[PDB]
């Protein structure tokens, strides 16, 4: 059924499991016509399927040119989404695979089950938890990519970089949902907090700074306190 | 017009004959019902007075047959069985109406009800629902389950009603995924109506029996099953002119003989609201939409 609190360690066990956010999939300015009316315009978006466990992150990119000639697409975008990952387990060996495969949002139930009908065996199972995978998009080298493609392409990251060699799933897993919760509190005070040190670098193979250990309890303290203060100005606290 | 002769009535029971339902009392000199139209099917139903469990009854067509009823003490029910001798057949039925011992089917000048409810409804068809070859009647009961139920447990004693599931390989064709499911007509079209049912008059009367065995015997899976051919047919944007016309007509019909008191259990809101204000067929239903928001405004 759903993921909660309350099983929040299955996450990490030895069955192999895949969350799906679809919400930076379509994507859209809002701008004025010559004539003083709204449109939008697209631009490209990604689908985040992620492994808790490994860390393996299964960027799907969104070109713009899918929605071309297309009607409603909020609701395309939902199988679009759909057609995707089934496309990518199929192409995965059997024992690759997922068992379950986590959608952030119950709105991607259906479109998921009705392309994985040939997989009776995979469990789709929303979730409780109000995960922060949008803010995805603020991490400068998945921002680039998404924006530089010039047609559909799948890129592969490891979002935990190194840290599975010195900390537990579990622990890496509770890292990243605080930066990208506090990436999309207040996005350039985080921003701030991880890059304000000239002299801590991002290395070429990684998506966030080579931070010691030490430095680590710093920036995470440093990440709780702003999403505390802004909780609390939400409700003057 | 033919009758159907009960062997006596030792049990008090209220008796149902189609749309009607009468009362008789334990050991009543009752001997059956008589007049019962020929060219229509019938279902002769039953509720014992001592347990509200177990409404049974009996789906038959008087062509086919000559049918009595006789109370069974063993088993503790009415039970429908064929006498082969015409002639002792129509021997005991001449000597109950002279002693005017058997109620008459009423046969009133304004009305076309039971034709209405039953326009499909075949008693060859109904035996490839309800399996019971050597009986040319079918009985179903209250708790009698159906094929798709023992699939989510006795097979002999099931409803074989046609499956319908819209998350199946069977209603989604590979590649077209959103389509069909968005828009169920190459499920009702071609996968069910060509190649199923193989017309439209054999889908209606499923649908018919699905209603009348949910309405008459509280069958959860004739409830069930009635729903789902309902929601087929709005669901698809697709469907023949004629029988979106038919089906207002049928619906009407199932709506205004449905008892008031059970409509808050016998329709599911979610499944009316969606065919008849959501649904690509929300406008093409103007009778059943007009009978469900002055009788049943509140389930909408
Ligand atoms: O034969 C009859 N009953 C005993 C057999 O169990 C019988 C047959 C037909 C009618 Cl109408 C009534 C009784
Ligand atoms: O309607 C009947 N009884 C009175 C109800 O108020 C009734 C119905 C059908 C038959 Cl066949 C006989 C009596
Ligand atoms: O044709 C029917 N559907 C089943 C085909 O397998 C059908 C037709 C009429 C009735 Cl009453 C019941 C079933
Ligand atoms: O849902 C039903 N009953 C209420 C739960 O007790 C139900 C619905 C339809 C039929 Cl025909 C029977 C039971």
């Amino acid at each position: 059924g759903a993921m909660n609190s309350s099983n929040y360690a299955e996450l990490f066990n030895n069955d192999i499991k895949l969350f799906v956010d679809d919400t930076n999939v379509y994507r859209v300015t809002v701008h004025k016509t010559f004539e003083g009316n709204v449109a939008t315009k697209a631009i490209n978006g990604c689908i985040f399927t992620l492994n808790p466990k490994t860390g393996h992150l299964f960027l799907k990119i969104i070109h713009t040119s899918v929605w071309a000639g297309q009607k409603r697409l909020s609701q395309l975008a939902k199988w679009k989404t759909a057609e995707e990952v089934s496309a990518l387990v199929r192409s995965l060996p059997k024992e690759e695979q997922p068992k379950q495969i986590i959608v952030t949002r119950k709105a991607m139930l259906d479109p998921l089950e009705v392309h994985m009908l040939d997989f009776p065996n995979i469990a789709i199972r929303p979730t409780e938890l109000r995960l922060p995978f949008s803010a995805a998009m603020s991490i400068d080298k998945l921002s680039d990519v998404v924006m530089k493609a010039t047609e559909p392409q799948m890129v592969l990251f490891n979002i935990y970089d190194d840290w599975l060699d010195r900390i537990s799933s579990y622990t890496a897993f509770s890292r990243l949902t605080l930066l990208l919760r506090a990436l999309k509190t207040n996005e350039e005070s985080a921003k701030m907090i991880l890059l304000s040190d000239p002299t801590i670098t991002i290395k070429s193979y990684h998506l966030w700074p080579s931070f010691t250990d030490e430095q680590w309890i710093t920036i995470e303290s440093q990440m709780r306190d702003l999403i505390l203060t802004e909780y609390g100005r939400k409700y003057n606290v | 017009m033919n009758t159907v002769p009960f062997t006596s009535a030792p049990i008090e029971v209220t008796i149902g004959i189609d749309q009607y339902s009468f009362n008789v009392k334990e050991n009543q000199p009752f001997h059956g019902i008589k007049d019962i139209p020929i060219g229509h099917v019938h279902v002769i139903h039953f509720q014992h007075a001592d347990n509200s469990s177990m409404r049974y009854g009996y789906w038959f067509d008087c062509r086919m047959g000559n049918f009595y009823i006789q109370y069974d003490p063993k088993d503790g029910l009415y039970k429908m069985m064929e006498e082969r001798d015409g002639a002792k057949f129509e021997n005991i039925v001449h000597n109950f109406k002279e002693r005017q011992m058997m109620v008459s089917y009423p046969k009133i000048d304004e009305d076309d009800t039971w034709y209405n409810l039953t326009e499909f409804v075949q008693m060859d068809k109904i035996r490839k629902i309800v399996r019971k070859d050597e009986n040319q009647f079918s009985y179903v009961d209250s708790s009698m389950t159906t094929v798709q139920e023992n699939e989510l447990s006795d097979p002999a004693h099931s409803l074989n009603y046609t499956v319908i599931n819209f998350k199946s390989r069977e209603a989604i064709r590979p590649g077209h995924e959103m389509e069909d499911f968005l828009d169920k007509s190459y499920y009702l079209n071609t996968v069910m109506l060509q190649g199923i049912f193989k017309n439209s008059s054999n889908y209606f009367g499923e649908l018919q029996f699905a209603f009348l065995n949910a309405m008459f015997f509280g069958n959860y899976g004739s409830s069930l099953q009635w729903h789902a051919m309902i929601e087929l047919i709005c669901s698809s944007a697709t469907v023949p002119k004629h029988m979106l016309d038919k089906l207002d007509e049928i619906l009407y019909y199932q709506i205004k003989t449905l008892p008031e008191q059970y409509s808050d259990i016998l329709l599911n809101e979610r499944v009316w609201n969606i065919c008849l204000y959501s649904s690509f067929q929300k406008n093409s239903l103007h009778n059943t939409e007009k009978i469900m928001e002055n009788k049943y405004p509140e389930l909408l």
